[PDB]
C-alpha cells in the first residue's frame, strides 16, 4: 500500500484529456524547440568550461610529451 | 393528467394561449449546435472532505 497516505492536499484542481484526443508531440517548433535551446543555453555555461579546461590540459600536456621525445641540436653542436 | 376532458382542456388552451404567429421563423423550431464530448478529467482536491 501506498496511495492514501501520501500528503494532506486542499482546493486544486487538475484538468487533462484522453491521449487519443491529443497530440503525442505538440508544437514542436513553436513551444518544443525554443525550450530545448533555453536549456541548453542554461547550462552551457555552467558544464562547457571545466570540459574545455580539461581538453587544454589533455591537449598540452599531450602535446608537451611529445616534444620530450624530438632531439634539440644543442646536444650535438658539440662534435 | 387526471379527471379532465381532453375537450375542456384543449379549448381553455386555444382561450388563453392565443398569441398566432404571422412569419413562418415563428413557427420555427431552431436546431441546437452540436455538443462535443471530450475524454478527458477534472479532479477537484479537497482531503479536507
Amino acid at each position: 500500500i501506498h496511495f492514501g497516505n501520501l500528503a494532506r492536499v486542499r482546493h486544486i484542481i487538475t484538468y487533462s484529456l484522453s491521449p487519443f484526443e491529443q497530440r503525442a508531440i505538440p508544437n514542436i517548433f513553436s513551444d518544443a524547440l525554443p525550450n530545448v535551446w533555453r536549456r541548453f543555453s542554461s547550462q552551457v555555461f555552467k558544464v562547457a568550461p571545466p570540459f574545455l579546461g580539461a581538453y587544454l590540459l589533455y591537449s598540452w600536456g599531450t602535446q608537451e610529451f611529445e616534444r620530450l621525445k624530438r632531439k634539440n641540436p644543442a646536444d650535438y653542436e658539440n662534435d | 393528467a387526471g379527471g379532465i376532458s381532453h375537450k375542456e382542456l384543449v379549448d381553455a388552451a386555444r382561450q388563453h394561449f392565443s398569441g398566432v404567429s404571422f412569419t413562418y421563423k415563428e413557427d420555427a423550431v431552431p436546431i441546437l449546435p452540436r455538443c462535443r464530448f471530450t475524454g478527458s478529467e477534472i479532479r477537484a482536491r479537497d482531503d479536507a472532505l
